[PDB]
């Protein structure tokens, strides 16, 4: 359980973007998504939710 | 040396012919180009990462 939770709760994770194609017609924003990352201190390890 | 040919013209004459026509047939077998290998040898890796 603890490795399944380190698996699901330490990821990087492909958002993608706001405006990607194919956009809607007229769209004028487009911005990268950053979604989760992985963990880098020992703190942010330690408030991993079991 | 000389004094070997300007008795015997047609051993010149022959030798001339063969270096013509050595050269002449081979400008037919190898390629042409405009400018040769200038650029330094590079290897390029690449990957793609969707999203």
């Amino acid at each position: 359980d603890v490795s399944s939770a380190i698996q699901a709760q330490n990821v990087q994770i492909s958002s993608g973007q706001l405006g990607g194609l194919p956009a809607v017609k007229g769209q004028q924003l487009n911005a990268t998504i950053i979604g989760k990352t992985r963990l880098q201190t020992a703190e942010q390890f330690e408030n991993i939710l079991l | 040396m000389s004094k070997f040919f300007i008795d015997r013209p047609i051993f010149a004459w022959v030798i001339a012919l063969v270096i013509m026509l050595a050269g002449g047939l081979s400008i037919l077998s190898l390629p042409v180009n405009q400018y040769p290998a200038i650029a330094p040898p590079a290897i390029a890796v690449q990957v793609s990462y969707p999203g």
